[PDB]
């Protein structure tokens, strides 16, 4: 239904001992889902600009190295890549 | 798990129907939401981060929305990001 | 002071 449990999974690993609120984890959940609308009109443009059916991994990083601003898409390249390479690799 | 095999804790799976059903393209590769999950799980750290970072130095025990107000108007790249939410 | 902020606004609880 959301991502609230994953959001706590990631909260549990920046900062154990920190709690968040309700409202809070609902804000959290707004964040996730406009970053999520933002990738993924961005890379469905990119495919129709290059004529071509199906968004990939290329697609998603275009998006993201042209949507986020300095460090947060070079961290963002480097995570998304990494999560790519550990896929493939299996 | 693809989650898993991609050493993330968010859920590609979902990432993967949620791009399906969005009728964004035809098709998705399987990278698309690997790579995607892995993206929205890093940047939920960086924002949670801040926000803890702030809450502590409220002295607080968990993380309100006012923490979270804080977090992204003092970090100059998450105000260009989120800002206008 | 903090039951009264988990009254305006519970904390989340994953279980
Ligand atoms: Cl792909």
């Amino acid at each position: 239904e959301s991502y609230s449990i994953y959001v706590y999974k990631v909260l549990k690993q920046v900062h154990p001992d920190t709690g968040i609120s309700s409202k809070a984890m609902g804000i959290m959940n707004s964040f996730v889902n406009d970053i999520f609308e933002r990738i993924a009109g961005e890379a469905s443009r990119l495919a129709h600009y290059n004529k071509r059916s199906t968004i990939t991994s290329r697609e998603i990083q275009t998006a993201v190295r042209l949507l986020l601003p300095g460090e947060l898409a070079k961290h963002a390249v480097s995570e998304g890549t990494k999560a790519v390479t550990k896929y493939t690799s299996a | 798990t693809r989650s898993s095999r991609a050493g993330l804790q968010f859920p590609v799976g979902r990432v993967h129907r949620l791009l399906r059903k969005g009728n964004y393209s035809e098709r998705v590769g399987a990278g698309a939401p690997v790579y995607l999950a892995a993206v929205l799980e890093y940047l939920t750290a960086e924002i949670l981060e801040l926000a803890g970072n702030a809450a502590r130095d409220n002295k607080k025990t968990r993380i309100i929305p006012r923490h979270l107000q804080l977090a992204i108007r003092n970090d100059e790249e998450l105000n260009k990001l989120l800002g206008r939410v | 002071g903090d039951s009264e902020s988990e009254i305006e606004d519970e904390t989340f609880n994953p279980s």
